[PDB]
Order: structure tokens, then C-alpha cells, then sequence
């Protein structure tokens, strides 16, 4: 009946469902499955038809679904993420084929909320403390992404490898870029990938095209100065941004995107570069996050790493600080050694 | 959600010639040992004597294109049954869209090879650039091959317990 | 207009009334005595009528060259720095040590900057000849405070000597203090000597770039402290005082001052000050978060990850 075509038996019966409780045993994997293909259904048009107000029935029982096991977890997830990338379900959060922003930045809302409902780990934890994020709902949403981006995943491996690959991939690294620039809401699901500590690292593959497409553009650009390419200058700052965020750059070395919008391109594109030999270097491989207990997060210690502040890379970085004092010397607070 | 009790259940819908039913509680089984095939489903739910059994039940539905997809399931890959199988004209599976499940260059090669012969110029395309996928070449260390192989696996699994339930 | 030309005549020179006749002189002088010698001659005449302007010849003029004629004109002067200290030295001997030595600086200061991507031997001894002086640039270092701290005395104003030796030398500082911060605290003061010297002469003669020292100054001042609202929240953060930095960002939402970088990345490292330890940090992630989800609101972008993740609880404090 969630797929039933008049909408007022669609929502009744959407709306005894998020209140009706799951059966006492378990669901069927076939229950489980065809429950949550209508519940997205419903979520996704319950949006299309309503907005971020009329989903809730549907958010309820997908975030009932999702806690239901790890199977019907990572189903509800895949399929969300999956259904948020199709071609229906795209022009909801900016996707390209004029639309209002303003519904897109709320759609985006309510299906971000729904994901970090389902994500975050249920169950006072101090007044103002936020609920942690699980590591493997943002894994799931990690291989999922790399999957609806770059579905061959040819570089399946995380260390990362001698700049030298980039021109032997330089079609799939313009695929991945092509889609991130054409589907904005990656970049969210991206930073809530980053939101957990690890999961990003199962991006690599993404983020290596990714500062590929973005070094590819830097490398092209012959604009003087980091402006007249907007998006890309956007994408570099978000990605660093994730990264950073991520934990897969150090603080002083994350910052960079801070002066971005001050640089000429090949300055920046020395900057990324730093970024990858730094990758290459140390790389995202899931070993080196440890599982603090006390707060219950993955953490990455750069410090027992060896070198992981950025021994040789902070030099090409402050090169730039001390090429660019007459506009930058404020900024230079943002790099320091501590 | 016993992975045991739906094989069961799939066997004895098998034997009283429930193949649809074999074939849904089968994949039931299979989706719950992994989650939702986007694990790897353990080899000792997915046996040879099941996926014989499947492979059966896929051959008397007549979806021929899922049995040669199916016949690299096993240990040592099957290319009687998929290669017969193959042969076949009067399928319902979707025969063409269903290729990026196959990562068996020799089943490729023979399927290029049927599409020449009855001169499907389009399937004969669409199966060569299946072939000439980097990711799919037979040189590939080992690993690049075994990750085509689990994708590969774990799409098909998604979209048959799709198409079943 | 050429090589052979201008060896021929003593007084054409002055009818030229040159960088490239340097830079001929020079390839022509260095080419595998007597006409060696006059070549010398005239390219140091022609430098001398550019009045010794460093930036020029080193934009114009490549290492190696310069270098050749700076070697030359130490070779016809005196014929080792470290201990003449320029204190006997004739006025135009020690001039001529202290700008070998302030191009020695300069250059081992240009050699650093990242710049965009026969020539091979030309690149084979810039590198052998950025090594020299990387062996020895402790020595052009006190070469050059000795020469600003000596300023007993053709002639020019020795305020304005004094002035660019020390701003060259405090470039050097700050090109050193990557490695080691304390330095960055040396070149602080020599720039504000700098600055007084600037104040003091205002002569254009010589000629420093007013923005690059003013420059210098603001990362000094923030690097090493010892007014906009963006250095206040570096220094309270310095220091740990977020209610004022929680106040300097809801003061800013009416003004949108700050950049949303800046306040992304101290917000992204306040959260990750915060999950190590420091329990009582978690509002202050909260708070500032909360204005930058405020202020992401007024500029029209998406409510970060953070707030979905901070309202999975709410409270009446948090509402």
C-alpha cells in the first residue's frame, strides 16, 4: 500500500506504520528488504509531494528499520544513499537534470537528519554532549558512494599511490570529479563520512580522482589568481576540509584551505601536491585510528605516527606563507608548529 | 532470520519443483548470512551442492543469462552448464543489461563468440566492452581480479533477491 | 648594439644614456685577460650607473651572473667576511662586502619561494651555488647584523643602508623560523627597526615594498604578540577564554567580518581539542557551531553535520 497510487491510503498507511511495532520475533529478509524499499519509496515521495514536514511517518519507520539489525542497517543505508543518487531523487538536493535553493538546502535537511539518525549510535551524557556517530553506518555509506561514483573501484587499495598514477587514471579521476560537481549532496555525504572518524579512508579512491581532477584543473588553470574557477576552489577547500576533518591531514597541514581564496592556482596545486605526497607517506588505512573507550570515538594521534605534523610538507606551506606575506602574514597564525 | 531453516526451506520448495520458491528462500538464506550480500556470503552456507541447486532451479525459469553468471559461483567455474546454458534463445532475465555481472573473461569470449554467430551486432558490442575493462583483464595481481569477482557477486545476489523479493 | 661594440669604445656608455648589456658582458667575459678584464670593467661600470639596485639585477639578472659580477667587484675591492667586520675597510669596500652579502641573503631567501614549473648546466650551478651559500649563510647573517650594528658612516644615507640590511636580514629570520619559531622572534624586532627607519627617513631613494614590510609586521603580530576581531580570537584561543571568542562570532553574524573558513576550521579544531578530553569543551563546540549554524543560515548554506549531530538530544539550554 506504500506503493498504492492515491496518496491519503499512501500516508495512512505510512502512518500506522511508523508507529506500528515490527514484529516480536524478527523481519523476514523479505519482509525486512520490501519494508525498507517502501519505506525509502515513501520517505523519497513523501518528500517529493510534501517536504521535510510530511516525511516524518516514513523517517519514523526507516529509523526503525535501520535500528532493527546490522543486515537491515546497512540495506536501508545502501538503498537511502543509492536513492538519494539515482536519477529520480536527484533533483531533490541540487542535482543536475531551474530549481529553488532554499528547498534544496531543506530536502537536504531532512535527508541528512534521516541518515544521521540512522548512523548515530541510540542511547545523560552532559547537557550540551552530542550522540557519536558509528563507524560502520559511515563505511557502508563510504562504499556505497565509491560505488555509485566509481563503480570499477580499480584502486580498491587505500595506501595511496606515486603521483605518478594520476596521469594513468585520467579518465575515471574526470568521472569522479564529473560527479561530484554534479551532485552536490555526495560532498554532504562525504563530510558525514568524514563525521565518523575512519570511514573516509574507504573513500580514498574517490578523494585520489578527486584531488586528481582538482590538481588536473589546477594543473590547466592559467588565470592569474584561485577565483575564476569557483566550484573548484569550493571542491579543493571542502575536500582538504573533509580530509582534515576526516583526520586524514594534520591541523597546521589542514588549514590550507583557509588561504585558498588568496592563492594563484599553482600555488595551491604545490599545496595539494604536499597533500598527496603526505597521503603517500602515511595513508588512510583504518589500523592507525585507535578506539578511545573513555569517550567511545576512533581517534588519529598524528604525534605517535612519527613525522605525522608534517616534517617536510609544512615546508613547501610556509615557502608559500613567506612568497605571500604582503597578503597572507595575518593568516600566518593558522600554521604553527603547535 | 535463520540462515539454516530458509535453506531448508529452499530445498524442500526444490524438490517439489517450487523453483521460484527454491530460488526465494535460497537468496533469503544468502542475504542473511551477509548483509544483504554486501559482505561475503560464508562458504559453507553457500555450498556447491546449493548453488547446483540454484543453478537448476535459475535453468528451469529459463533465466539462462543468470545461470552463466551463476555457473562462476562455484569453486572451479562450470563452463558446461553456462556455455549450454548460453546457447539458449528463450530467456526472461534480461539478457544483455545482466552482463557487468559476468567477470569471466573465457564466458565473455564465448558469449562474443555466440553473438557473432547469430549476428547480434549490439550484444556483440556490449559483451566486447565488457571485455575491455582494465579492471577486468586476466593479468591484474590477483587482487584487483578478487574485488571484481566480490562486487560482481554481491550485485548480482542484490539484485536477484530484488527481482525474487 | 652588441658585445663586440661596446668592448671597442671607452666613452659609448655614456651615449647608451642594460641589464642585458650585464648579462652579456658577463657570458661573453665567462666564455671557455686583458679584454676579459675590460668586459669586468664595463659591466661593473654599467651596474654602478643603475645605482646598485639589487631587485632589479636580481629580477632581470640570473644567479650565476650576478654572482660572477659580484665576485668581480669583491675581486677588484678587497679579496674572509666573517672576520673583516667592515670596521678599517674603506666606505666603498665595506659597502661592496655588505651588498655581496646582502644578495647572498636575498637570494638564499628567493631560492625557497615555490615559483611555476646550457639550461642544464645553468641549473647544475645554481644548485652547486645555492649550497655555497647555504654552507655559509650563518656568516652572511652576521655579516649583516655587524653592518647594521657598525653604522659609522659614491656616499649615500647610511639610515637607508642600515634599513634594508636589516629588513633583508629579518627576511632571513623569517624564512628560518619554519623550522625553529624562536628565530621568527628575532626578525620581529629587526622589522620593527625597519619600521622606524621607514618612519624615520619616509626617502624614497632605498626602495623597500611598503606592503611586503607591512606584512611582515601583521605576522608578527600575530605569530609572535608579545584590533580586528580576527587576532582576537587567535589570541583568546591562545589563551583559552571561548566566551569572548563565542561573543566575537555572534558579534560578527551581523557583519559576516570573519571568513567561514576561518570560523570551520576552529570550530573543526575546537571538536577535535574536544573528543581527546576536556569535557566542559563540548558546549564551547556546541556554542560556536550553533552561531556558525546561525551564521550558515544567513548566507543561505546547508546546516552542517555538526547540528544534526548536536540536536539528536535537545535541551532547553541548547534550545
Amino acid at each position: 500500500l506504500l506503493l498504492h497510487p492515491e496518496e491519503e491510503v499512501a500516508e495512512a498507511a505510512a502512518s500506522l506504520l511508523a508507529i506500528c511495532p515490527f514484529p516480536s520475533e524478527a523481519l523476514s529478509p523479505s519482509q525486512l528488504l520490501g519494508l525498507v524499499r517502501a519505506g525509502v519509496h515513501r520517505f523519497f515521495a513523501s518528500l517529493r509531494l510534501h517536504g521535510p514536514p510530511g516525511v516524518a511517518s516514513a523517517c519514523q519507520l526507516l529509523t526503525r528499520l535501520s535500528q532493527t539489525s546490522p543486515a537491515g542497517l546497512k540495506a536501508v543505508l545502501q538503498l537511502l544513499v543509492e536513492g538519494a543518487l539515482h536519477r529520480g531523487n536527484t533533483e531533490l538536493f541540487g542535482g543536475q537534470v531551474s530549481r529553488n535553493q532554499q528547498e534544496v538546502i531543506y530536502n537536504t535537511q531532512s535527508l541528512l537528519s534521516l541518515l544521521v539518525h540512522c548512523c548515530s549510535a541510540p542511547g545523560c551524557g552532559e547537557c550540551w554532549g552530542a550522540p557519536i556517530l558509528s563507524p560502520e553506518a559511515a563505511k557502508a555509506v563510504a562504499v556505497t558512494l565509491v560505488e555509485s561514483v566509481c563503480p570499477d573501484a580499480a584502486g580498491a587499495e587505500l595506501a595511496w599511490p606515486p603521483e605518478e598514477h594520476a596521469r594513468a587514471t585520467v579518465e575515471r579521476d574526470l568521472r569522479i570529479g564529473r560527479r561530484f560537481r554534479e551532485q552536490p549532496l555526495l560532498f554532504e555525504l562525504l563530510k558525514l563520512v568524514a563525521a565518523a572518524p575512519p570511514a573516509l579512508c574507504y573513500c580514498s579512491v574517490l578523494l585520489r580522482g578527486l584531488l586528481a581532477a582538482l590538481l588536473g584543473h589546477w594543473e590547466a588553470s592559467r588565470h592569474p589568481d584561485t577565483t575564476h574557477s569557483p566550484w573548484h576552489l569550493e571542491a579543493s577547500c571542502t575536500l582538504v576540509a573533509v580530509m582534515a576533518e576526516g583526520s586524514l591531514l594534520p591541523p597546521a597541514l589542514g588549514n590550507m584551505h583557509e588561504v585558498f581564496s588568496q592563492l594563484a592556482p599553482f600555488e595551491v596545486r604545490l599545496l595539494l601536491l604536499s597533500v598527496w605526497g603526505f597521503l603517500r607517506e602515511h595513508g588512510p588505512l583504518p589500523q592507525k585510528f585507535i578506539f578511545q573507550s573513555e569517550r567511545g570515538r576512533f581517534i588519529r594521534d598524528f604525534s605517535r605516527e612519527g613525522g605525522g605534523e608534517g616534517g617536510p610538507h609544512l615546508a613547501v606551506l610556509h615557502s608559500v606563507l613567506h612568497r605571500n606575506i604582503d597578503r597572507l602574514g595575518l593568516f600566518s597564525g593558522r600554521f604553527q608548529a603547535p | 532470520n535463520n540462515h539454516s531453516w530458509l535453506i531448508i526451506q529452499a530445498d524442500i520448495y526444490f524438490a517439489t519443483n517450487q523453483y521460484s520458491a527454491a530460488l526465494h528462500y535460497y537468496l533469503q538464506a544468502g542475504a542473511v548470512c551477509s548483509d544483504f550480500f554486501n559482505k561475503a556470503v560464508p562458504p559453507d552456507v553457500y555450498t556447491d551442492q546449493v548453488i547446483k541447486r540454484m543453478i537448476k532451479c535459475c535453468s528451469l525459469l529459463n533465466c539462462h543469462t543468470q545461470v552463466a553468471i551463476l555457473c562462476q559461483f562455484l569453486r572451479e567455474i562450470d563452463y558446461k552448464t553456462a556455455f549450454k546454458s548460453l546457447q539458449e534463445q528463450n530467456s526472461h532475465d534480461a539478457m544483455d543489461s545482466y552482463y557487468d555481472y559476468i567477470w569471466d573473461v573465457t564466458i565473455l569470449e564465448y558469449l562474443t563468440y555466440l553473438h557473432h554467430k547469430r549476428g547480434e551486432t549490439d550484444k556483440r558490442q556490449i559483451a566486447i566492452k565488457a571485455i575491455g575493462q582494465t579492471e577486468l583483464n586476466a593479468s591484474n595481481p590477483e587482487e584487483v581480479l578478487q574485488l571484481a569477482a566480490q562486487r560482481r557477486k554481491k550485485k548480482f545476489l542484490q539484485a536477484m533477491a530484488k527481482l525474487y523479493f | 648594439t652588441c658585445w663586440f661594440e661596446f668592448l671597442l669604445e671607452e666613452s659609448l656608455l655614456e651615449k647608451h644614456l642594460p641589464v642585458q648589456l650585464i648579462v652579456q658582458f658577463l657570458e661573453q667575459a665567462s666564455k671557455p685577460n686583458k679584454r676579459n678584464r675590460i668586459l669586468k670593467l664595463l659591466a661593473l661600470k654599467v651596474a654602478a650607473h643603475l645605482k646598485w639596485d639589487l631587485d632589479i639585477l636580481e629580477k632581470s639578472l640570473s644567479v650565476p651572473v650576478l654572482n660572477m659580477l659580484l665576485n668581480e667587484l669583491l675581486c677588484i675591492s678587497k679579496v674572509k667576511h666573517v672576520d673583516m667586520d667592515l670596521a678599517t675597510l674603506p666606505p666603498t669596500t665595506a659597502m661592496a662586502v655588505l651588498l655581496y652579502n646582502r644578495w647572498a641573503i636575498r637570494t638564499i631567501v628567493q631560492s625557497s619561494f615555490p615559483v611555476k614549473q646550457q639550461m642544464q648546466q645553468e641549473k647544475e650551478l645554481t644548485e652547486n651555488i645555492l649550497k655555497v651559500l647555504k654552507e655559509q649563510a650563518a656568516d652572511s647573517i652576521l655579516v649583516l647584523e655587524a653592518a647594521l650594528k657598525l653604522n659609522k658612516d659614491l656616499k649615500v644615507k647610511t639610515e637607508e643602508m642600515q634599513c634594508q640590511v636589516c629588513y633583508d636580514l629579518g627576511a632571513a629570520y623569517f624564512q628560518q623560523g619554519s623550522t625553529n619559531s624562536a628565530v621568527y622572534e628575532n626578525a620581529r624586532e629587526k622589522f620593527f627597526r625597519t619600521k622606524e627607519l621607514i618612519a624615520e627617513i619616509g626617502s624614497l631613494s632605498c626602495t623597500i615594498d611598503e606592503k611586503r614590510l607591512a606584512g611582515y609586521c601583521q605576522a608578527c603580530d600575530v605569530l609572535v604578540p608579545s584590533l580586528t576581531p580576527y587576532s582576537q580570537v587567535h589570541i583568546c584561543l591562545r589563551s583559552g577564554n571561548y566566551q569572548e571568542v563565542i561573543q566575537i562570532f555572534i558579534e560578527d553574524n551581523l557583519t559576516l567580518s570573519l571568513p567561514v573558513q576561518f570560523r570551520q576550521s576552529v570550530l573543526r579544531e575546537l571538536f577535535k581539542k574536544a573528543q581527546q578530553g576536556n569535557e566542559a569543551l563540548d558546549e564551547i563546540c556546541f556554542k560556536v557551531c550553533a552561531c556558525n549554524t546561525v551564521r550558515d543560515i544567513l548566507e543561505g548554506r546547508t546546516i552542517s553535520v555538526q547540528f544534526n549531530q548536536l540536536f539528536l538530544r535537545p535541551n532547553k539550554e541548547k534550545i
